[PDB]
């Protein structure tokens, strides 16, 4: 008839928590040598049976923009990139003046020659050498109108560290397991816009394959949507939040290059050797990225008809990025080992007015879009890590048979009584990429104790 | 409701069912509390898991519930904590709502259980010294 | 088995013997498990030792026979795991080949023990709350 | 030592009192026993704290005295260790000088407790085999 | 090819003997057969915590 | 005067002293006379306890 306290151990309840997560990778990346990408020496081998469980009555409140997993992944990837550049060649003695002329009798016009004076293995003697440096990596060191004295762009702020040409920058997918006593939820809803309640919360002990690609606009290889275009944003009122569009169907992109001769081995100091671009045998052509026209057109139209839900009676327009350096306003990526910085003035040149335009032509798929790309070697991605990695050159031609899954738009500041809101692409920090990928998951803490009253009185 | 089929619930599997069917599933949820930049994030997690499990086991073992899951105490339940019926609690809720309505009144309960445990041990010592 | 007397070695000296001399040797066996580049291995050995000890005690403690060294439990023995006589098992074989024969069905036996213990504690709570 | 109410003092704040009144101040005061190069030193401190706590728990678990605070056994107290009256011990003496007076005769007591627990476990197995 | 690090003249290269010990929870199996050729079954197997 | 930024190496500038403008005077520290005198007197009367 009375009530007494009764202790239960094994109660399923949750509190919000922040913890340190694992790394789980596939078993095929361990059978090679040491130091391939990051994951041969570090991550645990996952079992080939991921147990996913669906919870019955559970409704939980998710938040995409308030997540610790994105900040933890950003810190881990920053630490990995700083760690992988520790036992590598630090090209300090390349701060000498570069005597540069044209590349030939009407030759390259994009790569200068820049013969310099370098240090051999014996510090008493010096030897004359040469390379071929790209145009964005050289600044005209001159106090007058002298067209022969040049220097590198890196010997003005902070040094370099040449990337070791035995590791690769290939994005191997990594899983994030949770520690024991912690769980990771996963929202399986279809109309999930990033924030709000979820009615299909599931159980995942270790997340799916997350490929840590690096890109500013035009989010490359990753997970798609499931049934329609889904638009992720924080507020959609202020014009300072990066609106993220998650595509449903991919659009093929391919990028190429001309044929360099070889990497040139120039020895500096006792045993260090930096690799530089040698000749360019053959003709001098352009590096360009190719996107199909009709697929991009109706993909952008579907993004327009999905974005017109939030803005009822306004047209949708697009134009270029809003000016600045080449590292912000251009679609930049890294595959093949050579960095690209591609112009995007032809992709985002169009409009939508609410009326659908069909494209009923299958033999007109030959028409495509070309983007004039530029290639750098001195790389300045992440502020505060020592962002002066020198990417060594590579021998043959390269091909970029890739896949697009998203966009990173940004609404422009509208004027008075406007009905032509324009959307511009924007890059920014990598938390946008790793929050577009990690939008499902949320980490919780299990508290097994719990008290409840019943009629059980303990016998003395 | 002991029959779940495949016994793989993983801290969470009966978090939506009622409390009558959620007191039969304590073993499969209590089984899993224990089981270079990435060579140290693996090793800190094992230490914190051992710390949390040892804290929970000690706090369970202070007030007499040594290894039992459904353990019973003799602390009288104050009516100023729930103000609901017994069958309403055990039928119309799951553990999440109860954790939401109990979370302000936990330290007083823990202190009362530990005081009653000390009284029980003192009375047991006196009774064994009577003989 | 028990008549060794001077027992300071311990370890696994009854391996390869008859189960009749290997089941009654546990009263005298007890346990002796917890009886720079070289400062990072002491730490890892210590963490894996404490993790193994806590895992073994937790698995002994879920099905409710902590600190007994012999637990009689009322899970009915299915014939599909043995299909054979008890006397030749207890008077003919060693523990190693028995483990080699029984390792395909350890998880089902462990789940049955956990379910039986939870049913025991629920019945104990009901019978002790009848009064 | 029961009208404190808000217990946040640990073993620090109750020493110096008589051991008759210092045996009812154990629960939260024993709950307070758990709650680059700096990280390795801190993690070594965590590992040694866990190892010390589990060594104390193993020492309680060897001689059959685990899960209880006031836990009394059947080892005969030799008069040569103390040679003083019980009323003086439990009314005019604190824990600190008792630890000072008993520290030379601890290992014999520990061995006697272990032998008594082994005898009690053998008697328990004999009583199990009788029924 | 490389660059030396000169060994600083206070350390010695004397081979001090070391014992490899298993952690608490593991054992090291040692074969005491005198005619053991390296591969094959043993018959005088002894269990020791640490090596010689 | 202002620290004079002298740049040596790639981004390893060190700041040395520039000019000195105005007249040149001496760095010094100031302690009152009465407080120091009776503080030393009190230290004397508390050191007189240990020496008869
Ligand atoms: C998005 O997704 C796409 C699709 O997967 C990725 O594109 C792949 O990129 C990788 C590198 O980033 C490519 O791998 C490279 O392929 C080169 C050509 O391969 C052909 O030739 C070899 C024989 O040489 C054949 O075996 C092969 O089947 C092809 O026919 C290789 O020459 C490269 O070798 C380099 O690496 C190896 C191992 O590290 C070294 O031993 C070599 O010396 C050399 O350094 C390399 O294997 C891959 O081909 C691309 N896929 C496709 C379909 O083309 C994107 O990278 C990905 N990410 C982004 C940001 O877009
Ligand atoms: C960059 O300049 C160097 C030096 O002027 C060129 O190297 C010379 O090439 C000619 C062949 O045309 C040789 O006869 C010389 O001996 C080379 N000079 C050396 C090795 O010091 C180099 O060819 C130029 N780069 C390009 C792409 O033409
Ligand atoms: C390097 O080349 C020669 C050989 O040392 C030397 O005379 C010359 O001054 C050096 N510098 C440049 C810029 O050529
Ligand atoms: C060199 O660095 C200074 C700052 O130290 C900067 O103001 C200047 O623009 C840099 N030079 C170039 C060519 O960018
Ligand atoms: C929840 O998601 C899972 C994913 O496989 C799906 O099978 C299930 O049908 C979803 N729930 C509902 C109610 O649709
Ligand atoms: C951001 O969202 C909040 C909540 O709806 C709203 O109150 C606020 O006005 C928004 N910010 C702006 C700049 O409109
Ligand atoms: C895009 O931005 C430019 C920059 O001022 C502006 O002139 C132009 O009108 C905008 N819209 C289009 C459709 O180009
Ligand atoms: C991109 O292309 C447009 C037109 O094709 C050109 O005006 C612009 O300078 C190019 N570069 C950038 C960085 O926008
Ligand atoms: C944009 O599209 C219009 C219409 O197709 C075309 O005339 C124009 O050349 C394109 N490019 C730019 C940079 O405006
Ligand atoms: C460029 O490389 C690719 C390798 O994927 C090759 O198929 C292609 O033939 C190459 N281009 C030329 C012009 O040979
Ligand atoms: C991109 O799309 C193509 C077309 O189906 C597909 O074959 C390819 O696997 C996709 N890329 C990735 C990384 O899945
Ligand atoms: C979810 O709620 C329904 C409605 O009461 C219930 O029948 C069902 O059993 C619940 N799911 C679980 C897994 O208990
Ligand atoms: C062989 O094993 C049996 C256990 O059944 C044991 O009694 C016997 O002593 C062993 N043989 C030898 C030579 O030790
Ligand atoms: C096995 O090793 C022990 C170690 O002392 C030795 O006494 C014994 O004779 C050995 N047995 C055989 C058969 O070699």
């Amino acid at each position: 008839e009375n009530l007494w306290v009764t202790v239960y151990y094994g109660v399923p309840v949750w509190k919000e928590a922040k913890t340190t997560l694992f790394c789980a990778s596939d078993a095929r990346a361990y059978e090679k040598e040491v130091h391939n990408v990051w994951a041969t020496h570090a991550c645990v081998p996952t079992d080939p049976s991921p147990q996913e469980l669906v919870l019955g009555n559970v409704t939980e409140n998710f938040n995409m923009w308030k997540n610790d997993m994105v900040d933890q992944m950003h810190e881990d990837i920053i630490s990995l990139w700083d760690q992988s550049l520790k036992p590598c060649v630090k090209l300090t003695p390349l701060c000498v003046t570069l005597i540069c002329s044209d590349a030939g009798s009407g030759g390259v016009e994009e790569m200068k020659n820049c013969s310099f004076n370098t240090t051999t293995e014996i510090r008493d003697k010096e030897k004359k050498e040469y390379a071929l440096f790209y145009k964005p990596d050289i600044v005209p060191l001159s106090e007058t109108n002298n067209t022969s004295e040049y220097r590198l762009i890196n010997c003005n702020t902070s040094a370099c560290t040449q990337a070791c040409p035995k590791v690769t920058f290939e994005p191997i997918p990594i899983h994030y397991c949770a520690p024991a006593g912690y769980a990771i939820l996963k929202c399986n809803d279809e109309t999930f816009n990033g924030t709000g309640p979820c009615s299909n919360v599931s159980t995942v002990q270790c997340t799916h394959g997350i490929r840590p690609v690096v890109s500013t606009q035009l989010l490359l290889n990753g997970s798609l949507a499931e049934k329609e275009i889904v638009i992720r944003s924080e507020n959609l009122t202020n014009n300072a939040k990066i609106i993220i569009v998650h595509l449903h169907t991919p659009v093929e992109i391919v990028c190429t290059r001309p044929n360099n001769n070889t990497r040139k081995s120039v020895r500096i100091g006792p045993g260090q050797t930096f690799y530089a671009t040698g000749d360019i045998i053959g003709d001098i052509k352009q590096a360009h990225c190719n996107i199909s026209e009709e697929k991009w057109n109706d993909t952008l139209q579907k993004v327009g008809i999905e974005l017109q839900k939030h803005f009822p009676n306004k047209t949708i327009k697009y134009n270029q990025s809003a000016g600045g350096d080449m590292e912000i306003t251009t679609h930049s990526f890294n595959c093949g080992g050579e960095f690209f910085y591609c112009n995007t003035s032809n992709l985002f040149n169009g409009t939508y007015n609410g009326t659908y335009i069909s494209t009923n032509s299958s033999a007109n798929s030959t028409s495509t879009i070309t983007l004039q790309c530029r290639i750098k070697q001195i790389i300045n991605m992440w502020q505060g890590v020592g962002r002066c990695m020198y990417a060594p050159p590579i021998a043959g031609n390269i091909t970029c048979r890739s896949n697009i899954t998203g966009l990173l738009l940004t609404r422009d500041g509208g004027t008075n009584s406007n009905e032509t809101e324009t959307f511009r692409p924007a890059g920014g920090d990598m938390r946008d990429n790793w929050r577009s990928e990690l939008y499902k998951y949320k980490v919780v803490k299990i508290e097994p104790l719990g008290v409840a009253p019943t009629r059980c009185k303990r016998r003395v | 409701a002991v029959g779940i089929g495949a016994v793989f619930l993983g801290f969470l599997g009966a978090a939506g069912s009622t409390m009558g069917a959620a007191s039969m599933t304590l073993t499969v949820q209590a089984r899993n509390l224990l089981s270079t930049v990435w060579g140290i994030k693996q090793l800190q997690a094992r230490v914190l898991a051992v710390e949390r499990y040892l804290r929970d086991q000690q706090l369970l073992g202070i007030w007499g519930c040594s290894g039992k899951l459904i353990c019973c105490t003799n602390v009288p339940w104050n009516s100023s904590w729930s103000n609901r019926n017994l069958s309403e609690i055990w039928d119309n809720m799951t553990w999440l709502q109860w954790d939401k309505e109990i979370s302000n009144y936990t330290q007083i309960i823990y202190g009362l259980l530990e005081e009653s445990q000390n009284q029980q041990e003192k009375n047991e010592q006196d009774l064994l010294a009577l003989d």
